[PDB]
């Protein structure tokens, strides 16, 4: 699921209190034994 | 098939707690032996028949059969106690399924000696001697338990004290033939079929029983060990 | 010696995962390192026919 929503400039970094649905783009099958998780930058 | 820890860990002073799984087949039928090895020297048996011990065995060592799993436990452990421990049970399917070890580490008179190794061309292979010094050869039976350099240990094959039935491992089987003689302690293991896969020491072991170890199934175990040769074919 | 055949695993298979391996399988704890010691072998049983 993703949605873009105004995250115009606010107090310090936090989650925004505001209400945003989330719609799915992409269903891709998929059987894996998914346990952990580690993310990348550029 | 045993399923046991592959190195466990503990202080000094306290103690520590060791267990052998094994289905209804084995353990549920027979008894666990707990074997020691010392890194470097041959084993030596730790408990038999998870109720007594030998006499060279202090009273450090317990052993309890709860259930289809074998516990191990060792009041107030020191530095000596670091050594390999292993567990063995005669399935009923006729063989001798042994351990895989517990390298329980932390940092703070009759001599069975054999012969008969040497390295030897591939395909073939010579005889594996064995001897003993005024132990009763009659009155005991004897097993043959390799152990591959840093591998563990495993049952190759038995005779009994009465020098009639013997069996050998599932993979042993019929390209070995195992015998004795009406001279001096001794014994006889023919091999054929080499495949090369047979890099071990071949402990020529003194066991306590008279008959095979599937009819007493409760006074079976395996006394003092001996040096055992170092035969490496490699190919 | 086309048609293989894997062998028991110390963990049950997930559905829709497929099961390619191709090391040695290790008994209890005792590693035999490649080369084939006791109830240690190769998952690659191959089957026979006549």
């Amino acid at each position: 699921y993703s949605k873009h929503t105004p995250i115009i400039v606010r107090e310090p970094e936090d989650l925004p209190q505001g209400f945003s649905a989330l719609e799915p783009l992409v269903d891709l099958p998929i059987g894996i034994n998914i346990t952990r998780f580690q993310t990348l930058l550029a | 098939v045993l399923t046991q820890p592959p190195s466990a860990s503990g202080t000094p002073g306290q103690r520590v707690t060791i267990s052998c799984s094994g289905s209804s087949s084995n353990i549920g039928s027979n008894t666990v032996n707990w074997y020691q090895q010392l890194p470097g020297t041959a084993p030596k048996l730790l408990i038999y028949s998870n109720n007594q011990r030998p006499s060279g065995v202090p009273d450090r060592f317990s052993g309890s059969k709860s259930g289809t799993s074998a516990s191990l436990a060792i009041s107030g452990l020191q530095s000596e106690d670091e050594a390999d421990y292993y567990c063995a049970a005669w399935d009923d399917s006729l063989n001798w399924v042994f351990g895989g070890g517990t390298k329980l580490t932390v940092l703070g008179e009759v001599q069975l000696v054999e012969s008969g190794g040497g390295v030897v061309q591939p395909g073939g292979s010579l005889r594996l001697s064995c001897a003993a010094s005024g132990f009763r050869f009659d009155d005991h039976a004897m097993h043959w338990v390799r152990q591959a350099p840093g591998k563990g240990l495993e049952w190759v094959s038995v005779i009994s004290g009465d020098g009639g039935s013997t069996y050998y491992a599932d993979s042993v089987k019929g390209r070995f033939s195992i015998s004795r003689d009406d001279s001096k302690n001794s014994l006889y293991l023919q091999m054929n079929s080499l495949r090369t896969e047979d890099t071990a020491l071949y402990y020529c072991a003194k066991d306590r029983s008279y008959g095979p170890p599937d009819v007493f199934n409760y006074e079976y175990g395996m006394d003092v060990w001996g040096q055992g040769t170092t035969v490496t074919v490699s190919s | 010696y086309n048609y293989l055949y894997r062998l028991f695993r110390k963990s049950n298979l997930k559905p829709f995962e497929r099961d390619i391996s191709t090391e040695i399988y290790q008994a209890g704890n005792k590693p035999c390192n490649g080369v084939a010691g006791f109830n240690c072998y190769f998952p690659l049983r191959s089957y026979s026919f006549r």
